Order: C-alpha cells, then structure tokens, then sequence
C-alpha cells in the first residue's frame, strides 16, 4: 500500500518493536536520529526487495514511527527529553508556506580550483564553513549546480491544547 | 459586372494561368512518335510540332499546363529549369547580398513557377527539395527587405525596379499605386 | 568635450535664428534690475518651443525628445553663455559672483508619443523626455540643497569653491560628492565655510497620479514621483490636474549591488521636472471675452439666461439652479475689526425623493467649477475629511496632509448621501460649518487650517420616500443643529403626474437620442443658451473682478421680507443668509452696488426655498 | 563550455529556419510578421520543437535557465538576418512557449519541480506596478574612468570587485543615460477554487512577467500559465528561500484584450461567424436558451439576464452629464427558485464578474479598501469586489441581510458608476463600471 | 468624382466662415426660423454651398476662415511625430478636405506637410498590411487611429496579401 498510490511515508508501530526485538525500540527511543538514518535505508532495501526499480520514482523513503508510548505535553517538556522521541499533543495556530530548502549545501571556492564538499542539512542552523578544503581561510561560496538536491519544509507554531492545558494558565508554543 | 476583388489587379490564380502558358523543357514517359510502319494532338495556341515529335526519355518542350497534366497522368515528368538548382540559388543569394540596391537577376516567374514545381513535382527534382525550398524563402525575404528598403522612395513623378516578379507586382500594386496616385493628386491641386 | 562645444555652438545658432528669446531673456533681466536694485523677482528660465527648434536642426529636436541628457546641458551651457554676454552690470556683488544659478530650460510645443500618461511610462520611455498628465499628490516639503559651497581661508586669505553634484540635480552622471564639507585645504591650512555665497536650490517631490478617468477597467491609477527644480518648487499644490514635462529618468544600483544577487526588484525611476503647466483652473480672459460679459451683464434676464445655461440636460429645479449660481459666485466676505468672521459662503443642502437628479446637480458643479472635491457618506472619514498626520519619505519627518475638506479651499464640497455620515465625520463637518477653521492637537502638533469653502449636499429622508405630512423631524436624519449652518434647505418631491410627466420623459428620450459630433453612429463611446466654458470665465471674472457693496434700497426690502418671513423653522441666521444671496445677485449684475432686484430676487428664492411658493 | 553554447545557438537557428510544416516556414513568417508590427516576440509550440528534435527538447527542459538566454541570442541573430541587410539597432526579443501539457496543481508543486517547465492554472488577484529592470549596462570604473559594458539575461550576477583595467575596492558605478531597460511585473496567483485540497485555504504564490508579457492580465481572470519555477531569495528560519514562478505563457479564454482599450482583436473567421449570429432570426431565444439549460422555467429572468450581460450605451453629454450604461436586476422571491443557481451562471458566462455574500460582505470589501503598505508605510487603496468587476458584472447572494452599513456604500457604485473615497489623506474618485 | 460616397460625406462636413454681405431672408442657416444676417457673422457652413460661395459674389459673398484641422497646432503636431498621430479624432476625412482645400487655396506648405504625413503613414499602413497572423495590439490601435480613405487602402492591401498569402501557402 506505500507502492499503490506512490507513497513515500511506511508507518511502523512502535509497540511491534516492543514484542519483537525490544532493544531496537530501546535504541530508538534513545537515539532517533541515527536510527532512524539507518531505518530509511533499511525500508527501501524492504521496498525493492517487493518493488525493484523503485528509485525512479522515488529517491529516498521515509518512516513514519507511530504510537510512541509514553505521551508528553509541552509543559512537562525537560532538559531530560532532549535527543529523543517525544509525542506531544497541541493544536497548530500558525502555518507557514511550503518553502524548498537545500537537502545537501556546497559552495565553490572563488580563489581555489577545489570545491567544498556536500554537507547534509539538520534543517536546525545553517551549515558554518571555517575553511575550505584546499585553501585554510574564508572566502567568497556560492551554490553549484552540479548537484542540488531540494526537499519541502515547514514550520508550525504548535500551541497546546486549550482543554489540555491547567484551566486558566498560559499555553506553550514550541 | 467584373467583381471588386479583380477591378484594378489581377488575382494569383490569373497569375498562375499566365505562367502555366510558357513553354518549358520535359521528360515524356509516352511513345507517340510514328514509326515507319492514334490522333493527332492539333492544338491553335501553342506550337504542336514539338508536342507531335514526343518521344520517350528525350528532352522536349511543351507549355506548363500539359506538363501540369501529363504529370497528374505521370506519363511525362517535367524538368526544372537552370535556375531551379542550389548552385544557382546561391548565387543569385549572393547577389542579393552583395548589391543592396539592385535585385537580382531572376527571372520574372520565380516564385509561382517554385510553388508549383513544388506541389506538383516532388519526384523530379536532382538536387533536394528542402535546401531548394529554404533558398527560395531566404530570395523572397531579402528581395522583401529590399522593396520595404526602396518604398522609401515613394516619388510623385516616377518609380523603377529593374527585375521584380510579378507575382511581387501583384504584391506591391494596388497599395503603390493608391499611395502614388494620391500624391499626384495632392501635388496637382497644389499647381495653380 | 569637442561634441559638447559643437552643440554648444549648434544652440548658439538657433537662439540667433529666433531673437525672441534674447529678448525675453533681456525683459527678465532688466525687470530684475529694476525691481532689485532700484526703488517679484523673474527667475532663470525660458520658454523653448519644439517646434521652433524642429525647423531649424531636426538632429538636436530628436535629441532633445529621444536622447536629453546628452542634448539639454549643451544648450543650457550655450543660453548661460549668451546670458553672459548679454548681461552689462557694473560692480556686481561677491554673493552675486559666486552663486549664480545657470538658465534652465523650460519645454512646450506638441510632443507627439512622447506626451504620455504616468500608467503608460514604461522602461523604453527611460531616459527619454515626456509629458505627463495627472494629479498632483503627496507633496513633500521644501528643503534646502546644497550645490555649490564656498569656503575662505584667512592664512593665504582665498576663497575656495567646490561644486556638489546629485543624481537628480545633473541629468549626466557624475561620481557623487559625499556632501562633507572641507575641513581643511591642502595649501589653505584651515578653511572656513562662508554660507550666503554657497549656492542652495529648493528642493520637492511631487507624486504625479494618473487622472481617474482615463483608468481602464479593473485597475487602479499608477503614480510617478517627480521632482521639482527650484523655479518650479511650490507652483503645485495637491489635487492639481497637472501637466508636467521633464525627463523620465532611473536611479540607483537598484539591486544590481553584490549584496542583491537574486532579488528580483527594479530600478528607482523619477522624473527630472523641466516645466510644470496648470492646465488653466483660472482661465486667461481675452479682451473678447471681457465685452460678451459685460455685454450680457446689461441684460434684465442674465440671471436666467445664467440659470438655464447650467445643464439643460437637467429639467426642472430653476430655482434650485438659480441657487447653484449664486453658490458658484458666492457672496461677498466681510472681515470686521474685532475679528468676527462673517461666512460669505453660501452653503445649500437638497433633501428629497430618490431620482430627482440631486446627484447630477452634485456632478455638475463637481465638473463646472474651479476647485471641487466630492464626498459620499460610506467613503469618508472625519480625519479623512479635514487633516491626516503621517510621515514623508525624504525627510523622516512628520507632517499633515490636507483632506477632501481642506484641499476645495475657494472651492465647493459636493457631498452625496449626507443623511449617513458616521457621527465621527458630523463632528467634524460641523466644525467647518460653525467655525470655517479646523484646529489639529495630535503627535506633537497643534495647528489650525483654514477652510473657506462652501458645500452643498444631497440627502434622502429617514423614510424610504418624503412624506407630504410635513413632519419637521423626518425631514434629515441629522440633528437641527446641522440644519442650522444650511442657509438653502431646498426639499424636493417627485410628485406622480401626466402632463409634467410626460414633458421630462421627452425631454429625457430627447437627452438620451444626442449623438457626440465627430462619432459614427452606432458606435461606443471612447431661449439663448451661452457656452459652459464662457459660463466659467463669466464666474471667475465676477470672482477677482468687482466687489460688491451693499445699499440701503435692498435693505429696507431686506428687513420687510424678513418680518413678514418671521413674524407671519426660521433663524436670525436667515438675515445673513439674505445678505449671501444679495450681493450674490450683484455678482450677476457685476455691479458694486446692491440694488432692490437683488433683494427681491434674494427673498422669492428664500420664500421657494422654505415655504415652497 | 562555449562551444556548446554556440552549437545549441546554431541549432536552435536551424529550428528556426528549418521547421516546415505543409510546405509553410511557420517560424521564419511569424519572425517576419512579428518584426513588422514591432512586436519583437517569438511563439514556440513545445509539439514543434519535440517533433524536430527531442534532444533539443531535453536540453531545454532539464535547465531552462541557462538555455533560454541561448536561445534567446539564436532569436535575435534569425532576426538580424532576416531584417538587417548586412553591410549596407533590433533589441534583444522574447520566447513565448504554448504547451498542451496536463496542469501541474498550485498544492502539488514542491520542491521536485525546481527549475523546471511547468503548466498551471489560477486565478489573477494582484497585478503590481511595472518596475524596471536592466539589461546593458554602462559600467563606469571611479577612478581610471574607463566604460565596460555588461550585458544581463533575466534568468537565475551582480556588479564585479574588479575594474579590469591599486585602482580602488569597489570601483564601479552604473551610467544611466547608455543603460537599456525592460519591464517587469509582479502579479500573485490564487489557485483555481475547484481544484483546493480538502481543508485547507488557497495558497498564493508570487509571480514575475518581462517585457511584452506584461500587462496582459486583469486581476479576477482565470488563466493557465506556462513558466518556469524557479527560486529568488528574500529579504524576509535557516535555508528558506522563497519559491516563483517566472512566466513563459499567458493563455486565457475569458480573459480578452489585455488592459481595455475598446479593441477588436477578434480572428476574421470568428468575426464572420459572430456576424452570422447576429444576422439569425432567432437569436434572442437561442441566447435565452443558453442561460441556465439545467433550470426549468424562469424565461423573463432569461431574457433579464442576457440584457444584463449585453447591457446598455454609455453616453457622454457635452455639459458632463454621465448616464447610466448598465442595468441591475434584482431577484426578490422564494427559496427554491434557484436564483443562486443564475447567479453561479451569470458568474460563470460574464467574462469579468465576481460573486460574492451578503454575510461574508463589507463595506470596504465590495467598494475599494483603503490599506497600509508594509515598507513605506503609506496608505493607498486596493481595489475591492466592486474594482474587480469594473467593466462586467457583480452577483450578490442573500441581499436581504447584508448590513444596513453595508447596502449603502453601494449606492454610488450603482448609480453614478463611480467610488468617491476620501478617507486617510487619500481623496479619488474611481470608476466602478459594475 | 460626382458618385465616391467617401466624398459625399467629405462634402458633407461643415466648416467655419464669415459672412461678407447683410443678406436677409437666410435665417435658415443658423437654425434660426427669419433672422436676417448681420454684417460679419461668424457660422458654420457645410462644404457643397461654401465652396463656390467664396467664389460667386470683388468681394465674395463668404470669406472662408481658416478652420481647427489646418491650424498651426495640428500642423506641429504632424510635423513632429507623423505615425502615432490620431488623424480619426481630429477629422474622419481629413485628407479629402485637405484636398479640397489646397485645391481651393493653392497652399504649397500645406501640401508638403500632407504630402509628407501621407508617406510617413503609408510606410506603417504597409507594415502593418503585410503582417499576416498565423490581430496584434500595435497593428489594432493603429487601425482605430486610421481613417476612411486610409483603412480602405488598408483593406485593399490587407485582402491582397491575404489572398496571396492563400494562395501561395495552400491550394
Ligand atoms: N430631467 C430630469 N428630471 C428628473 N430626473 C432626472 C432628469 N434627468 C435625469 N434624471 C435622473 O436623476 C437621477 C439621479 O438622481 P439620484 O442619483 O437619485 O440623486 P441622489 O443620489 O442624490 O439620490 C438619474 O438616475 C437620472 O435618471
Ligand atoms: N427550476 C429548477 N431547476 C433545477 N434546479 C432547481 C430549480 N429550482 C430549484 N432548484 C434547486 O433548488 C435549489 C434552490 O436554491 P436557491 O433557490 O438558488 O437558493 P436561494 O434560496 O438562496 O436563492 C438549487 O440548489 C437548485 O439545484
Ligand atoms: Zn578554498
Ligand atoms: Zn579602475
């Protein structure tokens, strides 16, 4: 059903990771990044395994992990929940537009021949170029079009839920 | 009771008929030639001797409306003039880019004996009808170019080209003679 | 350069071909010299005809319409030079020397494709000089520039002078003068600035809007900004139907900077105004026309034939008409010496019946008058009426904007749909009916307008139709207050007939079968009776000409009519309201005496006014 | 890499002079016909182009951005061999694309189809001014004094650090007086109504015209656009960089003469048909007729309708009396009759019309509004219900409830045929021909 | 021509003059129903009674005073910017008058300047005649800025190019 209407997102429950294999859930729920960086790669091996030739349509897959037991609202949010999986019940006020938003950044060195190398986007703060690779100083980077990559993105102003929320208090935006 | 559309010009099609009676050089399919041992053809505006003599896979030379015919039959193929070739094409390109003032010696049914040489023999050209086509539309924009340049010259008293078609008379007449016949008018009321 | 000095003497040629010129330069020159330094000053400009220049170099006429900047400098150098030549003054003045501005030129003749609108100025027309058309808007104030700056040093005892170029100043572009003054000279030692010898030229942006009319469909009017040079600073004022002509020209690194590598904006575009007309609110009167009006002043039934001459489209309302060109001429103001403003303005308000052509009676003395500014009842605001404070660009500055109240200064304010002003915009109208000033306290300011204007104004009643129960209180839905200030309450009703019936629905069939001249038929659109512009300079020479004085033989009249009016809705106002019409009538008669047909007309009108007659 | 770029000028100049289609040079007598009308435009089918060469279709649809200026220069060297005479000037022109693509939808376009050719459809709500953007530039160094000239393509440069000749840091200024300039236009695309996903609102999306494509739309139409989607950065988070669309195409059936001149650009062949129309016997029941085929009865409302669509003659007066050249029909009855019905199809026949409420109306929502621009902060009036039907017609559903406030700002706009606005400094009267 | 109909509404145009003589009995012309004329009156006259008016009368009977469509404003303006001048607004057959005119007045300036206006409109009259469409807005205001005699010239040529076009193009 990801193949039938050309769908990029595979849902994966997270209570499946809890019967079998309980240490990939545990893994998962203490380092989401990287597992979830291997995850992709192992999904779309999953899906050419059923659906050979299926980067022509689509390039990269994407997992959407689903039923997180443990639910958090936005004030009870710790220093202790940073870097990890959080389900968080709010209602979205604002929406912004769907802007384009460079998946992997590189630059041409003006001075030197070389050119600096495709770093990956954490779509959090802007890539800091020290240096180049051949030159050790800064210098004047502009994007090549030699290989760009775009990928959609978005931010929403997730407000809590006002029947969620102590009644009368404040809501939290994050 | 001649229409308004043909009161002071001719059409095209005139044009056409006009052209499509000239003698022209021919390749007959057909034996009619009496041996030593069929009616005749017996025609009163053309020369039929030579529409007598037709003899099959010879040079011959009969008028444009039997060479129109006979290929409709394919029983005679008609052969294009000297000037129908892409050596001579560029040429006559080359004269045109060279001398900006003078259009070039063509011949005065260049462009209707080309359209219909090329919608009605598509199988009897030597050199290609594709550069032949592109070389007859790149003499008839720069022989353009050049009347647009000389309209300039739009003078009560008179006008001259020297080698234009008639089918580009037929272009340039009732808006030429119109604008000229006005300004004598406006230059003979201004004479006491 | 040798291409300047060619066009330099090229120009030098052409002011010899017409000596005209020379002359007017010469009649300035010795007007300035007779109002200056013996016992209001003529500035450096001249009037160049296109056309007098196309006969003589069809090359410099297209380089002026096509290519100006490289055109419009050499012949100001060559009219600087023959103002030079021309000039024979001994012992002129150091300021004198120093600071003297050159002779700017100013344009007129036809222009054909060049004469163009501000929503049809587009990037081919750039660097090109045309003529545009249009109301003036958002007039920036009046700020000094400095030019030139003269500075003396008293070590070696010399003056040095250094010229400061803008990129609206010079039509060239030249490399910009950061505008610091000289702290120092290089062989001066210290230098000081000398202002009164430094050289300053007024300088004003004007915000040229397209005229509403010509918009098209579904589109809002385009504005230019222009710029104004120092002869033409304050000849506009806003709401002005402009004609400016001057060069079309852009600015700016517009976002060609390394900083704007991929915004998509556009370059800054003005216009270097070389001339501002009018375009004729106060019409020249030949002397032709100075004796048709004195000649139909001599007539009994001016008044009339002055009446009816105003829209014989509109059939019906005579009086109402009569009142309107006594509104248009309105009476005499007296000023007294303890400072009591006495209103000769009359104002005049139409209640009534709907379809009883108020509104076209409203947009015809919108299009006949001098200045006319129209309002609606749902499309205004109090603030919006009077004054607005808020910023202006090139200063950084706070100021006021005049609003559709204030602008019609000597003018007239055709309100429509009076009867539902929100009671914000009442307050402030009443404030202009009681008091002719308004007074602004807000973001630091504290400031009056004055607002000698008259009004007039059409309203419905509080029903649906106007009741013939003659109930004072459904009359307007405004307070009796604002009834008040009103001298003509005309109250119309469209009473259902056969015979006057028929009579405005032929008169109407007949309005309605005219066909403009010049038009092919079918086509869309793209007992003496005297001529609407002969009407117009009729009231503007009654307007500056004859200041009428008020005489016994109406008063006695005056005072009878208004006993019999008061003692057998009426207000002591009504007095002064007599005296509006009065010598409103001796407007007519362009006499400077008030005599009895004045008054009788003055109370029959009143009497149709109030009772009905 | 330049030799690539003159083998793709080169061959685009084969297209050009080479494409023959029924014995007739389309593209050779479209240049020479669109020269002569000084109208210096080019308009390529994309079927053409694929049906001579689909290599060239690739390299002009995998980046058009770089390959557009090239075929723009082959344009323009067609042109100087058609037009100029050699040894005995022409601007640089603009390819104008017609694709017969299926429509990509507003909310479908994302991010894989950056910098690619894309066809759309919308509808127009905001034509800005014209602005005007450079392309030869005189660029004069400060300090040497020398003039270089660069020349700017509008696709995807800015001025450089060097004076090309220490001479100075940045030593170049721009001269205006030998800088040639084209037109850009802003506009803003509201997506088709029909087409919106399922609870959400429409999404506008910025849009750019150049040169002859300007001017050519009113905003209320619904138009389908072909253009490239290109990415410009913003004055205004981390790595967003603002999306548009530069316009390639502009086609619209209801949509007609651009801004309105009273101008006949109807083809010959349709005119002869419509003069045929005119000259039927019974024209007035087959204009009946076509009115609401789907609703029975209502025959007077028809014909009310079609001589509301036709309308009346607006009349001018020498002494300035204005008539009105409209009628306003007023449906007054009970639920049932579908009057909304006629209105939807009144909306939808009229070639300018718009339809609005009586409860989602206001009085500075059908007349022009008077709003705040962000950067200047300066008021200025932006066109309302009544603006955008100016010329065409306006439909008003449940006139019954909307606000006594609100009904009587209307009453101008229907009679005089004009909005007098004095209102935050800003005195006009506008026309509103509804 | 006694039967051009473009001339017969050419004749049909009214022109300002002055009356010479106090003819009674004329009251007609003003649309007045029995005003004698007063000496210099100044009317408005079709052209079939005063263009031989000014020449029976010495003095003639009607002095013909030189109207707005000769003036030297329209003169300037056709001197300066001959192809985007709108010759329809001003007279809709304005040439024929200016026919009549020099005709009638042996004006030599006059017949430079139409003489001259004529080519320089007869050049865009061309380019746009020769632009066939496989109707532009710059060929179409440019045909509501043409006259009679002007669009028929343009229909005569348009048809012909047209026609030629068919023909060389098709069957
Ligand atoms: N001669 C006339 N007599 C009466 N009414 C007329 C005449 N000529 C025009 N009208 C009508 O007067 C109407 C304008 O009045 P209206 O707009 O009702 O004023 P207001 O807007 O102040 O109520 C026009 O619709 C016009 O049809
Ligand atoms: N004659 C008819 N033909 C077809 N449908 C009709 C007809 N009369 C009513 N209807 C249907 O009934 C509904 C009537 O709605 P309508 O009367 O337009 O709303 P409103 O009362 O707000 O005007 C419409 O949805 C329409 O489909
Ligand atoms: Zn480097
Ligand atoms: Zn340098």
């Amino acid at each position: 059903t990801l193949g039938e209407m050309n769908s990029e997102s595979l849902e994966v429950n997270y209570r499946h990771l809890a019967e079998s294999k309980a240490i990939l859930a545990l893994f998962l729920a203490k380092c989401p990044e990287e597992m979830l960086k291997i995850f992709d790669l192992v999904a779309m091996e999953a899906t050419e395994l059923h659906y050979p030739d299926y980067a022509r349509i689509h390039s990269e897959i994407h997992v959407r992990i689903s039923d997180f037991p443990t639910i958090y609202s936005l004030r009870e949010l710790r220093e202790s929940n940073l870097s990890s999986l959080v389900r968080v019940t709010g209602v979205v006020t604002r929406r912004t537009g769907v802007f384009p938003q460079l998946k992997y950044v590189k630059f041409n060195c003006l001075k030197c021949g070389s050119i600096l190398g495709p770093f990956f986007q954490d779509s959090n703060e802007e890539i800091r170029i020290s240096f180049c690779t051949n030159c050790k100083s800064k210098g004047p980077f502009r994007v090549n079009g030699e290989k760009t990559v775009y990928r959609n993105y978005q931010r929403v102003t997730l407000q809590e839920a006002p029947g969620t929320v102590p009644p009368g208090r404040l809501p939290r935006h994050r | 009771s001649l229409p308004a559309h043909l009161q002071q010009t001719f059409s095209p099609e005139e044009i056409q008929f006009i052209v499509e009676n000239e003698p022209i050089k021919i390749f007959p399919r057909i034996t009619t030639r009496q041996k030593i041992r069929h009616t005749r053809w017996q025609l009163i505006t053309t020369d039929d001797k030579a529409l007598n003599n037709m003899v099959a896979m010879r040079s011959t030379e009969v008028v444009l409306w039997i060479a129109l015919l006979l290929k409709q039959q394919s029983k005679c193929s008609i052969v294009a003039p000297q000037w129908l070739t892409t050596k001579e094409l560029d040429r006559k390109i080359q004269y045109e880019k060279t001398h900006p003032d003078r259009f070039s010696e063509l011949p005065w049914n260049w462009l209707v004996l080309a359209r219909i040489l090329f919608n009605k023999a598509k199988d009897d050209f030597h050199d290609p009808i594709h550069e032949l086509r592109g070389k007859i539309q790149d003499l008839r924009e720069i022989r353009q170019i050049k009347v647009l340049k000389g309209l300039k010259y739009l003078n009560e008293s008179h006008l001259q080209l020297d080698n234009l078609s008639l089918l580009e008379i037929n272009e340039l007449r009732p808006f030429i003679t119109e604008i000229m016949d006005k300004l004598r008018e406006i230059h003979t009321a201004s004479l006491t | 350069d040798a291409v300047f000095g060619d066009r330099v003497r090229r120009f030098q040629e052409f002011l010899d071909t017409f000596t005209s010129y020379r002359d007017s330069v010469r009649s300035i020159q010795v007007y300035n010299s007779n109002n200056a330094a013996n016992y209001n000053i003529l500035p450096h400009r001249i009037i160049i005809s296109l056309d007098d220049l196309r006969e003589f170099d069809r090359s410099f006429w297209s380089g002026i319409l096509v290519e100006p900047a490289y055109f419009i400098p050499p012949a100001e150098k060559a009219l600087t030079d023959l103002a030079d030549s021309m000039d024979d003054v001994p012992h002129p003045n150091a300021s004198a020397v120093s600071s003297r501005h050159p002779w700017k030129l100013s344009f007129k003749g036809s222009f054909g494709a060049h004469a163009l609108s501000p929503r049809t100025l587009t990037a081919q027309h750039l660097n090109k000089l045309v003529s545009v058309e249009g109301i003036v808007t958002k007039t920036s104030l009046v700020r000094p520039k400095l030019i030139r700056s003269v500075h003396y040093a008293a070590k070696t005892g010399r003056f040095h002078y250094r010229d400061y170029t803008d990129a609206t100043t010079t039509l060239t572009t030249r490399i910009p003068t950061p505008a610091i003054y000289p702290t120092e000279d290089t062989e001066g030692n210290k230098l000081t600035t000398e202002y009164g010898y430094s050289t300053f030229i007024d300088h004003q942006r004007i915000t040229v809007q397209e005229m509403p009319e010509m918009a098209p469909a579904g589109q809002l009017p385009r504005s230019i900004d222009v710029i104004l040079d120092d002869d033409l600073v304050d000849k506009t004022k806003p709401g002005d139907r402009v004609n400016v002509v001057g060069v079309f020209k852009s600015l700016g690194a517009g976002g060609m900077n390394q900083s704007n590598s991929n915004t998509l904006i556009g370059f800054k575009t003005l216009i270097l105004g070389n001339t501002v007309y009018p375009l004729a609110a106060r019409q020249m009167l030949t002397d032709f026309d100075i004796r048709n009006i004195n000649k139909l002043s001599k007539k009994k039934d001016i008044f009339d034939i002055l009446s009816q001459s105003l829209a014989p489209s509109i059939y019906g309302h005579d009086h109402i008409k009569k009142a309107i060109l006594l509104m248009l001429m309105g009476g005499v103001e007296k000023n007294l010496e303890n400072g009591s403003h006495l209103r000769g303005d009359i104002n005049i308000l139409m209640v009534g019946d709907p379809s009883t052509a108020k509104s076209q009676l409203l947009r015809f003395v919108l299009n006949t008058a001098s200045l006319a500014i129209a309002t609606t009842g749902r499309g205004s605001s109090g603030v919006g009426l009077t004054a607005a404070v808020t910023t202006d660009r090139e200063t950084g500055e706070r100021r006021l904007e005049a609003g559709a109240m204030v602008l019609a200064d000597r003018g007239v304010v055709c309100i429509d749909e009076f009867d539902k002003m929100t009671d914000v915009d009442r307050v402030a109208i009443h404030e202009v009916m009681e008091q002719q000033t308004v007074t602004i306290a807000k973001a630091g300011i504290h400031t009056t307008l004055n607002a000698r204007c008259s009004v007039i104004a059409a309203a419905n009643p509080v029903f649906g139709q106007y009741d013939v129960n003659r109930d004072p209180h459904q009359n307007i839905a405004l307070p009796d207050s604002l009834l008040s200030r009103f001298d003509l309450l005309f109250v119309v009703t469209d009473d259902i007939n056969e015979i006057r019936d028929r009579s405005i629905s032929e008169h109407v069939l007949r309005t309605h079968r005219y066909l403009p001249p010049g038009y092919l038929e079918g086509e869309p659109v793209r007992p003496k009776l005297v001529t609407i512009p002969f009407l117009r300079k009729y009231v503007q020479y009654a307007k500056e000409r004859v200041i009428p004085q008020l005489t016994q033989e109406a008063i006695n009249v005056i005072v009878k009519n208004y006993t019999d009016l008061r003692n057998d809705p009426i207000t002591a106002r009504t007095l002064e309201t007599l005296i509006r019409l009065a010598t409103a009538h001796a407007k007519v008669r362009l006499s400077k005496t008030v005599n009895k047909v004045d008054a009788k007309v003055a109370a029959n009108l009143l009497r149709f006014a109030l009772l009905g007659e | 890499n330049d030799d690539d770029n003159t083998e793709i000028i080169k061959s685009f100049k084969n297209f050009i002079l080479e494409f023959r289609l029924d014995s007739q040079f389309i593209y050779r007598d479209q240049l020479r016909n669109n020269i002569l009308v000084k109208n210096y435009s080019l308009t390529v089918n994309m079927e053409h182009l694929i049906g001579y060469n689909e290599d060239i279709y690739k390299k002009l649809s995998d980046e058009p951005s770089d390959i557009i200026p090239l075929f723009e220069t082959a344009i323009t060297q067609v042109a100087k061999r058609i037009s100029i005479l050699s040894r005995a000037s022409l601007p640089t022109f603009q390819l104008i694309l017609n694709s017969n693509a299926n429509q990509i939808p507003l909310r479908d376009l994302d991010s894989e189809h950056v910098s690619k050719i894309v066809r759309l459809s919308g509808i127009i709500i905001s034509t800005s001014v014209l602005s005007s953007r450079a392309t030869y530039l005189s660029i004069m160094c400060r300090n040497c004094r020398h003039t270089t000239s660069i020349t700017i393509n509008n696709f995807n440069v800015s001025l450089p650090r060097s004076c090309l000749s220490n001479c100075g840091p940045d030593p170049y200024i721009i001269i205006h007086e030998s800088s040639k300039f084209i037109d850009q236009q802003f506009l803003k695309l509201q997506e088709i109504p029909e087409l919106v996903p399922v609870g959400e609102m429409p999404r506008n999306l910025t849009m750019t015209c150049d040169r002859y494509l300007t001017n050519k739309v009113i905003p209320g139409t619904r138009v389908t656009i072909v253009g490239i989607y290109s990415i410009y950065n913003s004055k205004n988070g981390v790595a967003i960089r603002t999306p548009y669309i530069k316009i390639l195409g502009i086609q619209s059936d209801v949509e007609t003469s651009s801004i309105w001149n009273s101008v006949t650009m109807f083809t010959e062949e349709e005119e002869e048909e419509f003069l045929q129309l005119s000259r039927n016997p019974k024209l007035y029941e087959i204009l009946t007729n076509s009115i609401a085929p789907s609703i029975f009865g209502n025959e007077d409302i028809k014909k009310a309708i079609v001589c509301l669509l036709m309308g009346g003659s607006k009349k001018i007066l020498p002494d300035g009396m204005r008539l009105r050249g409209d009628i306003n029909v007023l449906l007054l009855g009970d639920p049932g009759t579908a009057k909304s019905q006629l209105l939807k199809f009144v909306e939808k026949v009229s070639p300018i019309a718009v339809y609005t409420s009586g409860k989602g109306s206001s009085a500075a929502g059908l007349t022009a509004s008077v709003q705040r621009d962000p950067m200047t902060r300066e008021f200025y009036l932006e066109g309302g219900a009544m603006v955008l039907a100016d010329g065409g017609v306006v439909c008003i559903d449940e006139f019954d409830k909307m606000r006594d406030e609100d009904r009587v700002a209307i009453h101008e706009a229907m009679e005089q045929q004009t909005i007098s606005i004095a209102k935050a400094g800003i005195t006009t009267v506008l026309n509103s021909r509804t | 021509g006694y039967y051009d109909i473009d001339d017969v509404l050419a004749d049909g145009t009214e022109f300002p003059c002055k009356f010479q003589y106090d003819i009674p009995g004329l009251g007609y012309l003003e649309n007045n129903p029995g005003r004698p004329i007063t000496k210099n009156t100044k009317l408005s006259l079709p052209l079939w009674l005063a263009r031989i008016l000014a020449i029976v009368g010495p003095v003639p009977f009607v002095e013909l005073l030189p109207p707005d469509m000769f003036s030297t404003k329209v003169m300037n303006a056709i001197k300066t910017d001959p192809v985007a001048l709108d010759l329809h607004s001003i007279n809709s057959h304005f040439f024929s008058l200016a026919i009549k005119w020099i005709m009638l007045f042996s004006e030599k300036e006059l017949a430079n300047v139409v003489s001259e206006l004529l080519l320089q409109r007869a050049q865009e009259l061309n380019h746009h005649a020769s632009s066939l469409s496989i109707t532009n807005i710059a060929t179409s205001t440019f045909l509501l800025k043409l006259e009679e005699m002007e669009k028929e010239i343009y229909k005569k040529s348009h048809e012909s190019y047209k026609d030629t076009k068919r023909w060389m193009f098709k069957k």
